[PDB]
RNA sequence: AAUCCUGGAUGGAACGA
RNA sequence: AGGGGAUCGAAGAUGAUCAGAUACCGUCGUAGUCUUAACCAUAAACUAUGCCGACUAGGGAUCGGGUGGUGUUUUUUUAAUGACCCACUCGGCACCUUACGAGAAAUCAAAGUCUUUGGGUUCUGGGGGGAGUAUGGUCGCAAGGCUGAAACUUAAAGGAAUU
């Protein structure tokens, strides 16, 4: 009979039910929980400000190779410290 | 246990017309099963049919004409509003312009045009085309 | 190893369907036909279908051979393919004029049919 | 199959069935009337007992029980009324 | 967000059946399974009995048999049996020969 | 064209002249020089080529299947599927294919009775696959919402207006046009109460004429 | 509605009670076979001789309905029908298939074993059952001498019968060309028993082919 | 099928199997329309007149075009016999 | 690696575990 | 005219890219 | 924790093989294997198919019970019973054939009667890893069981079949 009631008065099992089950969608969980305000060095924002530390090359992953020029970026809102990526050739010479 | 009498006598009626027979025997009986197919009957879907009594529930013997594609049940019985009766057909029947919906008011065991035309609603039982 | 092929195979098979009425069980007087009779293009290969035809009408003469059919054969076949005896088997005079039925046929007589000639028996296990 | 009546059905077909699977369901036991040798009295025995049924006249034995049709006693008269 | 990973297919088990051991290797099986075979021999091979028979007292002798019930575990008797392999369709079948 | 099975001497002959007794009669075509006779205005179009692959000691036997749809827009259809060893060669004889697996379609109304009807008569499914196409009935305008080839599919079988609702793997054209073409041919298989009066089941034409138009020699 | 003239006469069941066509299957009565008559005690079922010859003319009146005489395939891989088979299309226009049935005969066109008929009949629908199979592949009804063990899968019309024997067969045979002939034929029904004796089918043995060729021998 | 100005519409209504009244559609190939001939006194069965029974795939597949074919046959009079509705 | 061993490799992990957290506890 | 009969097995070492 | 303790045999010791071989093979063999009184409570604990209920295809065989048969045999030729045979039936372990259907397929008389989506009801899953880990509770003598995250990482992992 499909698992699930289909009484007339079971609303409260089904509701419990997606209650528990949603739980288990990456999107439902995050909002909930709060990652973004907790953990996600943008705090919930689309961007941050940050001071540059250090120049870094990082070796690209394989089957490709190549070096990608980020930046350690110190944020200000944070502290925390954050890899990010100078695209656009050249660009690592504008900084500094 | 049983608990639907009309599911398991649509389920059968639908599954001898897949299997082409010309003829159900269904127990047991009961007053909505009756009116059900009589609605059936008036709108032409099966023939006639007999009810046999013994003196317990009842047995059916309803002789059927292929004309059937499916008789069905909707168990929850779900209440229905007039303005819900639309939505239900759309959901529920392969078109507009044929198929019945069957539900259960005050007024009695019917199609939803009949319903329509009575301005009534009600209970929803199944659907039949 | 001798094992011969299907163009000597079906070539003899062929001369020997639609010129039977020739073709000696001599290798060489056969040899001397197909060239008389059939366009091949080697020696060798009139020679290997001359020794299969004498193969194949050997043991034609020792008995019929599956595959082959030279009008011969069927003329006798259709000469035969028609035994109308002096008496059937469905008669009941080669038995004794009655039919030695059992009780549940004599019913389904006496059911469906009318005056029968017959006599009864009640085999068993 | 695929055509036949369901509300008539053969004699034949029907006293094969279970009794409960038939078209009307009802029990296959019977009531016999019983007299013993010595007595001349009648008993109203039921075919599927269950007891060491006795004649009232006479304390004998008449029907022992069995897992289905109770077992009538030696030589005696019955009826199936 | 759990995880997990396989999972298997089935054959028709019973409960629980006592296991045997098998003749060569001495691996429980269990009877069910266990690859089962009745070797029936005459003690003397097919050409001594001639020789036996000459010098033995007791014309017609006996020549009684030996008997006994050989349990094999499948790869034991995929090894040395008559069980040897076999395709999908032929693998249904269950005569013996 | 020198014809054999018998529908093929009797359209060359010009006594059938339409494909709804051959319908009718379910007769079953096996030349497709007959429908191409029977209908000139069929119109085809290819909907993919996929390479398919076959490992062998060497290398890989690189061939291309063509799925290759046929219609004209007056209730005809036809779904021809071939793989050969050239681009060419399977769309011709998918093509061919295609035409000789030809199905019609009741085309009918939504809600109402005007002229020359633009949709389904009824709600219809089919199953290639995983993939289970749902076609609705739609209102005039409406247009045909669904998927690029299933569209195009019934814009060759002339279905003006049409929802579409798909379950399962769709990206997979085989099994999705597979299932379209299955519920548009069982459009017809569905009787509706408008299909409920009996009629006198015609003769077929096979046993009409055939005497007519059957296998005769001409030795000289 | 057939006249009384084409009813079960006496003779008839003569012939066919003498082949013994009214033995049915020890094993097993298919279900769809309610040919039976209150079976024989100690082994096999009796069948109803009647149902046996009202089916017969059924199928007599469709042979007769199919115009072009060669549109009717006869079927046979035993070798108790292949005379019978053949003998039937001779008298009748019918075509023959008598051994192996060479797969893609009713279907597939370029082969030369191509066949278009309006109709086939059977002897055994299980050693012919690729014939069958072709037939419900490409729009074709069927005849079947079935038994009562026999398959009802995809045969239209059924002649109940015993397909052990030599008789049965060939006079089921023998009795389908007789009253094809009789309907459509220059025959006038009942005076002329049709002067073609029945063992002019039942398949011949090897031995007895011997032994008649010692009796041409002999004189 | 019709539509507001009469005129028919819905081009080829299809055939029914007279067993089942179930629509028999072109793909069908297990169909068959079988065919049986009228007689009359003399027999000479009259070549042109016929009595159509047609039957579809699904009968045929399950194995009851025979005993339908014997209840249609003898509801139209020419058996007098075989079919039995009580079974 | 065998999952049977892997988790006799986490088990002997977890009691040493235990005994070292019991250590300061 | 003499005349008793047989079917049946195993057997070490061989890591890597 | 008592008793018992023949056999086999975690550990261990030894002979060999081996590049090594504290592994496979061999000989010893402690705990254990048995039992009593208590604990533990997991398993590929597997028909990885939840229980209940109805319907839908054929076939034969089998276990238990019942009915019927001028049935066979044993008896006391011939009676009852008992065992068998035939037919039927209820309820079970299952099986053979087919697909009207179902399914990704393998296959399935259920895994069918489901986009022609609803008979009743419980449990569980939501890409792969991390992780059934950490932590906290709770049970346990312990071994451990039950409950049970996150960070971080990743575009595949996986299932049936094909050559
Ligand atoms: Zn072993």
């Amino acid at each position: 009979g499909k698992g699930k009631p289909r009484g007339l008065n079971s609303a409260r099992k089904l509701r419990v039910h997606r209650r528990n089950n949603r739980w288990a969608e990456n999107n439902y969980k995050k909002r909930l929980l709060g990652t973004a305000f907790k953990s996600s060095p943008f705090g919930g924002s689309s961007h941050a400000k940050g001071i540059v530390l250090e120049k870094l090359g990082i070796e690209s992953k394989q089957p490709n190779s190549a070096i990608r020029k980020c930046v350690r970026v110190q944020l200000i809102k944070n502290g925390k410290k954050v890899t990010a990526f100078v695209p656009n050739d050249g660009c690592l010479n504008f900084v500094d | 246990t049983r608990s639907s009498v009309l599911a398991d006598a649509l389920n059968a009626i639908n599954n001898a017309e897949k299997t082409g027979k010309r003829q159900v025997l269904i127990r047991p009986s009961s007053k909505v099963i009756i009116k059900f197919l009589q609605v059936m009957q008036k709108h032409g879907y099966i023939g006639e049919f007999e009810y046999i009594d013994d003196h317990r529930s009842g047995k059916i013997v309803v002789q059927l004409n292929g004309r059937l594609n499916k008789c069905g049940v909707i168990s929850p019985r779900f209440n229905v509003k007039i303005g819900d009766i639309e939505k239900w057909t759309a959901n529920l029947l392969p078109a507009r312009q044929f198929g019945y919906v069957i539900l259960t008011t005050s007024a009695g065991i019917m199609d939803h045009e009949e319903a329509r035309r009575k301005h009534v609603s009600g209970k929803i039982l199944g659907f039949v085309y | 190893g001798r094992v011969r092929t299907k163009t000597v195979k079906r070539a003899s098979k062929a001369l020997i369907e639609r010129y039977y009425p020739k073709l000696t069980l001599d290798f060489q007087t056969n040899k001397r036909l197909c060239d008389e009779i059939a366009t091949i293009q080697s020696k060798r290969l009139r020679n290997k279908i001359a020794g299969y035809t004498t193969h194949l009408m050997k043991r034609i003469q020792k008995g019929p051979v599956r595959g082959i059919s030279f009008k011969l054969q069927e003329e006798e076949r259709e000469r035969k393919d028609q035994y109308v005896p002096e008496v059937s088997a469905l008669d009941l005079s080669r038995s004794n004029g009655v039919l030695n039925v059992d009780n549940q046929t004599s019913d389904l007589v006496k059911s469906l049919g009318l005056k029968l000639p017959l006599s009864v028996i009640n085999v068993s296990a | 199959v695929l055509v036949q009546d369901l509300l008539h059905p053969t004699a034949a077909s029907e006293a094969r069935k279970h009794k409960l699977k038939t078209l009307v369901q009802g029990p296959r036991s019977y009531f016999l009337d019983v007299k013993c040798p010595g007595c001349l009295n009648i008993t109203t025995v039921f075919s599927h007992a269950q007891t060491a049924v006795t004649c009232e006249s006479c304390s004998t034995i008449l029907c022992t029980p069995t897992g289905g049709k109770a077992k009538l006693s030696e030589g005696t008269s019955f009826r199936r009324k | 967000p759990k995880k997990r990973a396989s999972n298997g297919r089935n054959k028709k088990g019973r409960g629980h059946v006592k296991p045997v051991r098998c003749v060569n290797c001495s691996k429980s099986i269990p009877k069910d399974k266990a690859i089962k075979r009745m070797a029936i021999r005459n003690i003397v091979e097919a050409a001594a009995v001639r020789d036996l028979s000459e010098a033995s007292v007791y014309p017609e002798y006996a020549l009684p048999k030996t008997y006994n019930k050989l349990h094999y575990c499948v790869s034991c008797a995929i090894h040395a049996r008559i069980v040897r392999v076999r395709s999908r369709e032929d693998r249904k079948n269950r005569a013996p020969p | 064209w020198v014809p054999v099975t018998k529908l093929g001497r009797l359209v060359k002959a010009g006594k059938i002249t339409t494909i709804e007794e051959i319908f009718l009669h379910s007769l079953p075509v096996k030349e497709f020089q007959i429908i191409d006779t029977l209908l000139p205005g069929l119109q085809d179009e290819v909907m993919n080529i996929k390479p398919v692959q076959k490992q062998t000691r060497a290398g890989q036997r690189t061939r291309f299947k063509a799925v290759v749809v046929v219609g004209d827009s007056n209730g005809h259809v036809g779904l021809g599927i071939k793989t050969a060893k050239e681009v060419a060669g399977a769309i011709r004889a998918g093509i061919i294919i295609a035409k000789l697996s030809v199905i019609p379609i009741r085309r009918g109304y939504w809600g109402t009775n005007l002229g020359q009807p633009h949709s389904l008569a009824t709600k219809t499914t089919g199953k290639c696959g995983s993939v289970t196409v749902r076609l609705i009935p739609a209102p005039r305008g409406s247009g045909i919402v669904a998927s690029p080839a299933v569209k195009k599919l019934l814009q060759l079988a002339g279905v003006e207006d049409v929802y579409t609702q798909s379950n399962g793997k769709t990206r997979t054209l085989e099994n999705t046009l597979k299932a379209a073409f299955v519920a548009i041919g069982n459009t017809y298989g569905f009787l509706t109460p408008n299909l409920w009066a009996e009629q006198p089941l015609p003769v077929s034409p096979l046993d009409i004429y055939s005497d007519e138009a059957s296998a005769q020699k001409k030795r000289f | 509605s057939l006249p009384a003239t084409f009813d079960l006469t006496p003779e008839d069941a003569q012939l066919l009670l003498a082949a013994n066509t009214h033995l049915g299957a020890r094993n097993v009565q298919v279900h769809q076979e309610p040919y039976v008559f209150n079976a024989r005690p100690d082994g096999v079922h009796v069948i109803n001789v009647g149902k046996t010859w009202e089916k017969l003319v059924l199928a007599a009146r469709i042979i007769a309905a199919i115009p072009n005489p060669e549109d009717v395939v006869a079927i046979s891989s035993r070798t108790f029908g292949q005379r019978a088979v053949l003998k039937f299309a001779a008298h009748t226009g019918a075509t023959p298939i008598a051994g192996r049935f060479t797969p893609g005969s009713f279907t597939n066109y370029i082969t030369r074993s191509f066949k278009e008929p309006r109709l086939v009949i059977v002897t055994d629908p299980r050693s012919d059952a690729q014939a069958i199979k072709e037939a419900s592949y490409v729009n074709i009804p069927v005849i079947a001498l079935t038994d009562l063990d026999s398959p009802s899968e995809f045969v239209d019309v059924a002649i109940p019968c015993n397909n052990r024997g030599k008789h049965s067969i060939g006079l089921i045979w023998y009795l389908l060309a007789r009253e094809v002939l009789r309907l459509r034929g220059a025959l006038v029904d009942r005076t002329q028993p049709w002067s073609i004796m029945p063992d002019l089918y039942f398949y011949r043995d090897p031995e007895e082919v011997e032994q008649q060729v010692a009796e041409e021998a002999t004189t | 099928m019709e539509n507001d100005k009469g005129q028919l519409v819905e081009l080829y209504v299809p055939r029914k199997c007279s067993a089942t009244n179930r629509i028999i559609k072109a793909d069908d190939h297990a169909s068959v329309q079988i065919n049986v001939a009228k007689v009359d006194e003399e027999g000479r069965a009259i070549p042109g007149e016929y009595v159509t029974y047609a039957l579809s795939g699904y009968v045929r597949s399950r194995g009851e075009s025979d005993d339908s074919l014997n209840r249609l046959a003898q509801n139209d009079g020419l058996l007098k016999n075989v079919w039995s509705y009580s079974r | 690696m065998r999952a049977k061993w892997r988790k006799k490799r986490t088990r002997r992990l977890k009691r040493k575990r235990r005994k070292v957290r019991a250590r300061s506890k």
